[PDB]
């Protein structure tokens, strides 16, 4: 059959709706070679980091903590490389990513969904149907935010104005 | 004609940092004799940034070759009648590998 | 069959909820390679040493034996100032305690040879405080928890004495934040040495 | 009273915007649905109930104290040694400096150490069948059915309102720089 | 982790290289922090 | 099969895939349609901030042609997936009209660019002057 997204491209054949958010889009054929659990692991991880980054880029413009000096987020990266806070964040992410390595091994061995860490403290996933719609929304937001974060950082480079101030000006 | 090429620096451990000799240009290191500096100047490199891009190009090619070896043994292995094409292989290795390679380098 | 501590991982085998402090926390699966009896001996031993050590830092800050050799508020300085002869006496006494309390079954190959031997149970109850079997389970649990808490706390106290050259509660009462110019982490290979 | 079906009881949701969860049980006093984030699914219900009643009682007593110390009302000689101001924050700081707050801290801590923690441990283990927050402290009568039916409901609601109101008062006083009354 | 990959890491050349690289590494570190130990200091 | 006038004098169809030939021809057709209609449109009216051939290098320096190359390059990567999957395995009038107008557009564009070489001018400008 044909891909739902691209009508004239054939369906990849490793993508038969097994993973939510599948629209049959995979022209370069990475699912014909590589494991889709690993690729969905990577898609959801990149997407969650990007979603947090876009929220951070905007909120950091709106507010910053009193103990830290006020500055733009790219300058924040460089300041906290030299200050020590960046190493703390890198270390704690690396610490969590150790048990993430264990989690990815559990996914490869079949006993875990690729983005599932059982992280539902506030019980928002009331029912299975609600979870399916929520994870479709998570996939769509994750992809959209990857595009968005690239835009903010690259535009900041080209025009040295922050995202809220760039919308505010021009 | 004054600075001596050096592209290897040793760590200080057991007194071995004596090997970082005064090669010139405000630098200490092991003098290298492979002629890479003269190759790079003939190429027109003129900066370390372009050497970083060449190192990345080598890393990308290295990944593509190890992928291709895996792919052509485990996923798509040619049959014997493909390898037993001496005329085709010579046509491509003379015309394509050597001739295009010389032409692209001439450009 | 998922872990209770780590809900997205499977419950590790050799962890069945029998032992006190068993919450299923073994993500790296050390218990699948190393026998759980040896691991519980080592956990109880580390924790007991740390419980005494954490109390040692705090009390050594407050109360001292007489004499100038024992007047070291900062505990990391007490190591160097306290008489060497007596410190090595402590070390030798610890070695004799280790061989006798374990009854010459000290090696990984021979300890627990006797089926009566229990992890952490050396027979130490001088005042028979564990005579009541009703209190046994919560005593075992609170010993395990005090040991874990004290491992973390002593680790913190030693490396905060390294960063700030102050005894722990005096550090709390005369607190100074890290400049970040000093105590740089790593960096031996970034500058290529020196 | 209990008023089962009308208010509290079971099946009553004060905010129909959130459906009443099935995890929540209709047998806790002053319980009316209101569990949006689903905490009752996994928390010990007796522990959080005892915690709610205890937070309620601090909130009520704290409200009574904030109002008295903001109306200028005092015990004899208290304003002589403590301040004459009516700002609750400054009174706390100078009563800390006087040792009075340390004495209250001492005796409250002693009551928790010897009585609060055993009452908690027995009530949660399942050895005493003590209902949450009960300490047999009913000197001036007022027991019987009304105490376990309407008065129990009254304690829980008046306390929740006291929590909201005291949080409100302390935040308003800090931003304005002026107290109530 | 896969048991066949862990069985590969248990092969003699891998363990030999890892063990003596670890051994070499703590001799190097001990001579970095404590260099020129010609004698046991006593 | 559409637009078959029996015109293959050198018989290229015998020694190259008919699908590859048709996809290449229809791509050439549509590109020259856009190019010729654009060629006249540039002289008719102009977008703000802004000849036939010189404008290529007047546009590359801004970065416009680099941008258009990047987006055509993206679409052409998906289109190379399309043509490989094509090759590895009341409307007929509308296709035939497309193919005829596209061949006409290739001739027209070739004409306009060489006329630019002749006179340094655009198509309808040459007609006006
Ligand atoms: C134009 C076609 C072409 C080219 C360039 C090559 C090139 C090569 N073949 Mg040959 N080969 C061809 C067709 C071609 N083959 C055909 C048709 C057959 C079937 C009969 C074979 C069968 C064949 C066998 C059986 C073997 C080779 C091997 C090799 C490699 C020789 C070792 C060497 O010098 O590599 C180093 C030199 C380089 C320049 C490295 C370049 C790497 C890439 C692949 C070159 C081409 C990239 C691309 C076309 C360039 C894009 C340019 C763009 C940026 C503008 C070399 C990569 C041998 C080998 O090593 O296999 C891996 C080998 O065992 N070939
Ligand atoms: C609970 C464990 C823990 C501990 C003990 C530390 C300890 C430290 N962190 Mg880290 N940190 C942690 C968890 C922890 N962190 C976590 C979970 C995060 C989130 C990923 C961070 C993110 C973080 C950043 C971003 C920064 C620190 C900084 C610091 C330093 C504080 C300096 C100080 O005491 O003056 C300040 C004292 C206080 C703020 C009192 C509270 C110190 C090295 C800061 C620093 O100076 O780095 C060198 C810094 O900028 N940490
Ligand atoms: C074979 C027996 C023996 C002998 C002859 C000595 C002889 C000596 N020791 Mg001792 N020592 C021993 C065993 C012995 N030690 C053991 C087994 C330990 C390990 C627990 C120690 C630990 C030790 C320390 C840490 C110190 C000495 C010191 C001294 C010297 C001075 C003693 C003094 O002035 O006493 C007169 C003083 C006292 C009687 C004061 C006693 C202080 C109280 C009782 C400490 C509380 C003990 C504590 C609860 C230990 C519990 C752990 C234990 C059960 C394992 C002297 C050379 C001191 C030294 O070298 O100074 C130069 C010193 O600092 N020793
Ligand atoms: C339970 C709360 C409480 C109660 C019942 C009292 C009661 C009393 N205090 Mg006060 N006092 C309190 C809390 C309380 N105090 C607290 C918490 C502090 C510490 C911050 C003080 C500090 C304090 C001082 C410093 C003095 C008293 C004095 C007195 C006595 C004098 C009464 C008199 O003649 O009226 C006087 C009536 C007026 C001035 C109103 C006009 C009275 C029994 C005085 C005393 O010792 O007298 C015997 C005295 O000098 N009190
Ligand atoms: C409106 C408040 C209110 C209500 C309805 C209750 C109701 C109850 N309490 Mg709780 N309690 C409260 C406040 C309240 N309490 C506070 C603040 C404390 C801390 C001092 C306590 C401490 C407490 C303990 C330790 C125990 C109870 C228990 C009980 C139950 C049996 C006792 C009884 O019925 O007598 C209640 C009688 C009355 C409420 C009569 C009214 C008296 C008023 C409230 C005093 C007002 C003080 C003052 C004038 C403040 C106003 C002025 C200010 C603004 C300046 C019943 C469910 C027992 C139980 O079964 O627990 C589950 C138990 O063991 N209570
Ligand atoms: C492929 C043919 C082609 C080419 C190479 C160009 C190139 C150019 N034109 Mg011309 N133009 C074209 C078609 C073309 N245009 C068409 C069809 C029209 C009629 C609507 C125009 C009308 C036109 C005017 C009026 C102006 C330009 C201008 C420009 C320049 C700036 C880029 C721009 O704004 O594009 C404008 C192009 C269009 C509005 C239509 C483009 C046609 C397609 C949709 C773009 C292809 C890219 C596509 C998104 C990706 C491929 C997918 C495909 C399957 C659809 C550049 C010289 C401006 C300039 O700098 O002049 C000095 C100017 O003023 N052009
Ligand atoms: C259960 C117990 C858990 C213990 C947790 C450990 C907590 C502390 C860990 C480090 C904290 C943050 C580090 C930032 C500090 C940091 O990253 O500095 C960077 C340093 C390298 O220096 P650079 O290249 O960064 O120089 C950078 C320039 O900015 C400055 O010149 O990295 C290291 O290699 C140091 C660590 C030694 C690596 C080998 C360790 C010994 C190997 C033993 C076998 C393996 C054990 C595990 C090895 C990782
Ligand atoms: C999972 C979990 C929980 C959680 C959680 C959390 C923290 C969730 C946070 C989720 C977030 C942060 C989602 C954000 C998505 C961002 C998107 C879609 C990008 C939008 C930007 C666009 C489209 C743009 C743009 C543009 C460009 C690029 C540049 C501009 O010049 C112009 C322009 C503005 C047009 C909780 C704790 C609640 C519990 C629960 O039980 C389990
Ligand atoms: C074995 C092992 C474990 C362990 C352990 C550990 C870490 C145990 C550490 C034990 C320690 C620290 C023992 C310290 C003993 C101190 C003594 C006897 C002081 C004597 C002072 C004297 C004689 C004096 C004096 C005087 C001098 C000379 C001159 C004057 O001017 C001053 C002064 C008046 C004071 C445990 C139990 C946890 C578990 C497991 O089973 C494995
Ligand atoms: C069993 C047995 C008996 C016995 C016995 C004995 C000797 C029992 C003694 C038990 C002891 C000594 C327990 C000590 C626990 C210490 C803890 C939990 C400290 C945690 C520190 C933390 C969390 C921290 C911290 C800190 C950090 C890092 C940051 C700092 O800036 C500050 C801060 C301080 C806050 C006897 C002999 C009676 C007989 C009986 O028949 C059998
Ligand atoms: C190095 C450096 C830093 C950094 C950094 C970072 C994070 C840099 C950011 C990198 C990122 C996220 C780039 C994103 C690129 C996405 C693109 C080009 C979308 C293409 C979509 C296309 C072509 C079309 C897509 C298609 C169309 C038609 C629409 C639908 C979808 C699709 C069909 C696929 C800092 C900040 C730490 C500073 C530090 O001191 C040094």
């Amino acid at each position: 059959d044909f891909s739902a997204a691209v009508p004239f491209l054939k369906r990849p054949s490793n993508l038969d709706g097994a993973y939510i958010g599948d629209v049959g889009f995979d022209p370069l054929g990475f699912s014909d070679v590589f494991d889709l659990r690993v690729l969905r692991e990577a898609e959801l991880k990149h997407g969650r980091f990007a979603m947090l980054a876009v929220l951070g880029f905007i909120v950091q413009e709106l507010y910053t903590f009193p103990f830290f000096p006020k500055m733009a987020p790219v300058d924040a990266h460089d300041y906290f490389v030299k200050q020590g806070g960046g190493s703390q964040i890198i270390f704690w992410i690396s610490f969590v990513e150790l048990f993430g390595v264990v989690a990815l091994f559990e996914t490869l061995q079949g006993k875990r969904e690729p983005g599932d860490f059982a992280f539902d403290p506030l019980g928002l996933a009331k029912d299975e149907a609600t979870l399916e719609r929520y994870r479709l929304a998570e996939v769509k937001h994750a992809r959209l935010a990857m595009i968005a974060i690239g835009g903010f950082i690259h535009q900041y480079w080209v025009t040295k104005q922050t995202v809220l101030e760039q919308l505010g000006n021009f | 004609t004054a600075v001596k090429p050096s592209a290897q620096v040793v760590w200080p451990i057991v007194g071995q940092e004596v090997l970082n000799g005064d090669v010139g240009g405000g630098f200490q290191g092991v003098q290298v004799t492979s002629g890479f500096f003269q190759i790079w100047r003939s190429s027109g490199i003129t900066s370390e940034v372009e050497l970083y891009w060449c190192a990345l190009a080598g890393l990308i090619m290295s990944g593509l070759m190890i992928f291709a070896g895996w792919f052509h043994y485990h996923k798509a292995a040619p049959k014997l009648e493909w390898f037993q094409n001496a005329e085709s292989m010579l046509n491509h290795h003379l015309s394509g590998l050597l001739g295009l390679g010389c032409l692209s380098w001439a450009g | 069959a998922k872990s209770k501590a780590v809900p997205f991982l499977s419950q590790p085998e050799a962890l069945d909820g029998s032992m006190a402090g068993d919450v299923g926390f073994d993500p790296f699966g050390i218990s699948s390679v190393i026998d759980i009896k040896w691991l519980r001996e080592s956990e109880l031993k580390h924790g007991r040493i740390c419980m005494l050590a954490a109390t040692g830092c705090l009390v050594q800050e407050v109360v001292h034996l007489p004499g100038p050799a024992f007047s070291q508020k900062m505990a990391l300085n007490a190591w160097a100032a306290a008489p060497r002869g007596g410190m090595i006496s402590i070390l030798v006494a610890i070695g004799l305690i280790e061989m006798i309390s374990n009854r010459f079954a000290l090696t990984a190959t021979d300890m627990f040879a006797n089926p009566n031997r229990v992890p952490g149970d050396l027979g130490f109850d001088p005042l028979s405080l564990g005579a009541n079997p009703a209190n046994r389970a919560r005593f075992e649990l609170s010993e395990v928890i005090h040991g874990r808490a004290a491992m973390m706390g002593f680790s913190g106290m030693v490396h905060q004495m390294i960063v700030s050259k102050q005894a722990p509660i005096e550090q709390l009462m005369h607190f100074k934040a890290v400049d970040s110019s000093l105590m740089k982490l790593g960096g031996a290979a970034g500058n290529l040495g020196y | 009273l209990w008023n089962e079906g009308k208010i509290q009881g079971k099946g009553v949701s004060v905010i129909p915007l959130f459906p009443r969860p099935a995890s929540l049980d209709g047998t806790f006093p002053g319980d009316q649905g209101f569990d949006p984030f689903g905490f009752s699914s996994w928390v010990n219900m007796k522990f959080v109930a005892e915690a709610e009643i205890k937070h309620c009682r601090l909130a009520m007593l704290a409200f009574a104290g904030i109002m008295v110390e903001s109306a200028g009302i005092s015990f004899p000689g208290a304003t002589s040694v403590l301040g004459s101001s009516k700002n609750i924050f400054e009174i706390h700081d100078k009563a800390v400096a006087s040792g009075a707050m340390g004495q209250i801290l001492l005796w409250v801590s002693f009551f928790e150490v010897v009585a609060g923690v055993p009452a908690m441990n027995e009530m949660l283990n399942g050895e005493s069948s003590r209902i949450p927050g009960y300490y047999a402290f009913d000197p001036l009568g007022q027991g019987k059915g009304d105490k376990m039916g309407r008065m129990q409901l009254s304690e829980i609601q008046n306390g929740r309102l006291a929590m909201l109101a005291v949080s409100g008062i302390v935040h308003h006083t800090l931003i304005t720089g002026k107290g109530p009354l | 982790m896969d048991s066949n990959f862990l069985k590969y890491l248990s092969t003699a050349p891998v363990l030999f290289t890892v063990w003596l690289s670890f051994t070499a590494s703590f001799i190097i570190e001990a001579n970095r922090f404590f260099p020129d130990m010609l004698y046991f200091p006593m | 099969v559409p637009g078959d006038a029996g015109f293959d004098p050198l018989t290229i169809s015998a020694w190259l895939d008919s699908r590859w030939l048709r996809e290449a021809e229809i791509k050439h057709c549509r590109v020259a349609m856009l190019a010729a209609a654009g060629c006249i449109a540039q002289d008719i009216f102009q977008f703000p901030g802004a000849k036939m051939t010189a404008l290529h290098d007047a546009a590359v320096k801004a970065g416009s042609m680099g941008q258009m190359l990047f987006w055509i390059g993206f679409v052409e990567a998906i289109s190379t997936a399309a043509t490989i999957q094509m090759l590895q395995g009341g409307r007929a009038r509308m296709e035939l009209s497309e193919i005829k107008n596209g061949r006409l557009a290739m001739i027209g564009f070739s004409g306009m660019v060489h006329h630019y070489f002749i006179t340094g001018k655009g198509p309808i400008e040459l007609l006006t002057s």
